[PDB]
């Protein structure tokens, strides 16, 4: 609510030989406008181009107000480095750009200039050194700078567009109808670039979460954004609302759901290796997101774009920093949500969520185990969609595995189907973790029996409470008896296994190998 | 920054021959896996590998690659990297889809010449990795996928080394990288 006024005062009061202090307060204000809901007056302030205005003063330092989080940071770093007189110890091979960005953002978040001026200058110096001497960083800055230069007229035309003529976007949590059409989400190409670009309008009034994530390694899985700015829209009431407009490349391969459906009409031996390629990215993204103390409660195949065979995410409105939130504090899709979430909802006839029940007032989700379940259902939907045109009605039934929809499954499909069951157990504390899943993906070519042994080494069955019955099935399987004579020493353990409220997959698998030996 | 890897299980263990497993079958299933990986990874930079960027298939100025045709009797062909690789992927997929060569059924055995077929395939898969690293690592860095490329190449080369499927002289264009990833 326009909390920037003490920093405008400090900027004005700063001596003008000390332009590093000036730049520190410009970046501090900028870090705070990204966390601030815009009202009518603050919009015109951040859009003031004449002298005394926010935009006019950023132009003085060659800083683009519409630049992406990363490139606006590097433009600050370039301006600050023009003013530093004491040069730090140059060490490029020892520098991590994400660590520099994170520690810079913590300074802008809560630290006064007197307590951090020198470290604030050295961090920006190191950032600029990467832009000058690191080929990777230099070409990123060169590409975003050029794109931002070629799309400047479109940006001013968007800002220059009438508000009575600006669109109202209706709300819906779906994908069957697809993306709603407004004037801004139309593909286009710029002269000299074969790839098409697109503007997107997000359903949010501030980019506070977006700003934290772009300094973390997990942002590698974000579609590259080239421009960001708030825009006026019309609300349901007709009043003015403020939403971010973000420019990025158009993802040329739709999403992961459509990628799986294309595998139906390809060579079958390609399915399991390609699942490895895609899910190695999904798994690394999840672990990297969890490392930042952020969590994704709406994991599903169609929520992950694919562009140049790279799995990417653009819907980050649902990310939360809360590892143990209540059911009403997260957005998710009920078809892929774990049962601990579904037990907090009420349903009408045919099973549609219509609200929350008593449980939603106290029941919390463990987001890492929540994500493991959804990642498991993403693998299950992927596997099934390579065999069927639509998802089957028994898709949420854990007793109906993904491999049960394969007519001629290979070993890798059998092993991947087992991973689904390990990730989607009912008890969240007994689900395979995403880290364990990441370890086992590299062993998917193992013979099914050897792969089951690998799962036992990674995720021991003792930690599921089934160790008592594992020795009961192993005792009979280690016996020399065969045929019906073995079956009556296997009858007691069999009936003990049919008395399970949810069937434990690991016991269902060992009982069958024991059932085979009984039939002769 | 440049030699980054992904989290994974221990890849030295993932390429080991499982107990009681036929060596031919272990080569078959991992060859199909590696082909799909390098096929997907080459698809990420394919728009940057053009006729103008790579007029001859190579792995740096010291390693030019010609294509040895399997159906026409003629000197190995000097061609561009897009033409070489776009034909290599179609050529390998045909070997993997052929059930006389890569049998997927229970009672269908591997041919006598399977080991020579698989080693030709794996040799040319290496040539795609080598071309990507030498001529397109800049594009790899712009897509932020050096960890996935290095991890796929790490897995692929650990399997080649485990069973000695590519001659060391052929591995020369990436010997420094193989050593760095295998220390
Ligand atoms: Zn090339």
């Amino acid at each position: 609510a326009k909390n920037t006024m003490p920093l405008v005062i400090a900027y004005n009061n700063a001596p003008e030989d000390d332009k590093i202090q000036k730049l520190f307060y410009l970046q501090k204000i900028n870090y705070l406008l990204n966390k601030t809901q815009l009202n009518d007056d603050l919009f015109d302030w951040i859009n003031d181009a004449e002298e005394g205005g926010w935009l006019n003063e950023l132009a003085k330092f060659s800083i683009n107000p519409n630049a992406s989080f990363f490139l606006k940071g590097m433009q600050f770093a370039k301006a600050i480095t023009e003013e530093i007189k004491n040069k730090p110890e140059i060490n490029s091979s020892e520098v991590n750009i994400y660590h520099l960005m994170q520690e810079r953002d913590q300074l802008l978040k809560e630290v006064e200039f007197e307590k951090c001026a020198t470290r604030y200058a050295e961090i920006n110096f190191l950032l600029n050194e990467l832009a000058l001497n690191d080929k990777k960083t230099k070409e990123i800055v060169e590409r975003q700078t050029e794109i931002l230069r070629l799309v400047a007229p479109k940006i001013k035309a968007i800002k220059g567009e009438s508000i009575d003529n600006l669109p109202v976007i209706p709300s819906y949590k779906t994908k069957e109808l697809g993306n709603h059409v407004n004037n801004f989400n139309f593909k286009f190409t710029m002269s000299g670039w074969e790839a098409p670009f697109v503007f997107r309008v997000e359903d949010r009034h501030e980019l506070g979460k977006e700003q934290e994530l772009h300094s973390y390694g997990v942002s590698k899985y974000f579609i590259e954004d080239y421009s960001v700015f708030m825009m006026r829209f019309k609300a349901e009431d007709g009043s003015t609302v403020y939403k971010p407009v973000i420019l990025s490349q158009f993802a040329n391969q739709n999403n992961l759901e459509e990628i799986a459906k294309q595998l139906k009409d390809g060579s079958p031996k390609n399915i399991a290796p390609r699942i490895g390629y895609y899910f190695v990215q999904l798994t690394d993204f999840c672990l990297k997101l969890i490392e930042t103390h952020n969590y994704h409660p709406d994991i599903k195949l169609n929520n992950f774009l694919v562009h140049n065979n790279r799995v990417l995410v653009s819907d980050r409105k649902t990310f939360t920093t809360n590892d143990n939130p209540l059911a009403s504090e997260i957005l998710t899709s009920p078809l892929f949500a774990p049962d601990e979430f579904l037990k907090c909802l009420l349903f009408n006839k045919e099973g549609d969520p219509v609200g929350y029940n008593r449980n939603a007032l106290w029941k919390r989700m463990n987001m890492p185990q929540f994500m493991a379940y959804q990642l498991g259902m993403a693998l299950k939907q992927f596997l099934i969609l390579t065999q069927l045109d639509e998802l089957p009605d028994d898709f949420r039934n854990p007793d109906h595995s993904a491999v049960s929809h394969f007519k001629t499954p290979s070993r890798q499909i059998i092993n991947l189907s087992l991973l689904v069951q390990e990730l989607t157990r009912l008890d969240p504390d007994k689900r395979m973790t995403i880290k364990q899943f990441q370890t086992l993906l590299n062993f998917k070519n193992l013979p099914p029996d050897a792969f089951y042994q690998k799962v036992e080494e990674v995720f021991p069955s003792s930690q599921l409470g089934i160790a008592e019955d594992i020795e009961a099935l192993n005792k009979v399987l280690n016996s020399d008896l065969k045929g019906e004579a073995l079956l009556k020493q296997a009858n007691p353990v069999f009936t003990k296994l049919s008395k399970y409220d949810p069937k434990e997959t690991r016991l269902t698998r060992l009982a069958e190998k024991l059932a085979i030996r009984c039939f002769n | 920054n440049a030699e980054a890897t992904l989290g994974s299980g221990n890849l030295r263990q993932a390429v080991m021959l499982p107990e009681g497993e036929d060596l031919n079958e272990w080569i078959a299933v991992n060859t199909v896996d590696f082909f799909n990986q390098i096929n997907m990874l080459y698809g990420t930079i394919t728009e940057f590998c053009t006729e103008a960027s790579c007029p001859v298939m190579s792995a740096g100025p010291r390693y030019e690659y010609h294509w040895a045709d399997g159906t026409n009797i003629k000197k190995p062909i000097k061609c561009s990297a897009p033409k070489y690789i776009d034909y290599l992927m179609t050529w390998v997929q045909d070997q993997l889809d052929d059930e006389t060569l890569f049998p997927s059924k229970i009672g269908v055995p591997f041919p006598k010449n399977f080991m020579s077929v698989a080693k030709t395939i794996l040799k040319r898969l290496f040539r795609v990795y080598a071309h990507i690293y030498h001529q397109h690592f800049d594009s790899v860095m712009q897509l932020q996928e050096e960890a996935h490329l290095n991890t796929s190449f790490k897995h692929f080369i650990f399997f080649v080394q485990e069973f000695n499927l590519i001659d060391r002289r052929e591995l020369a264009p990436l010997q420094e990288l193989i050593e760095k990833l295998g220390s």
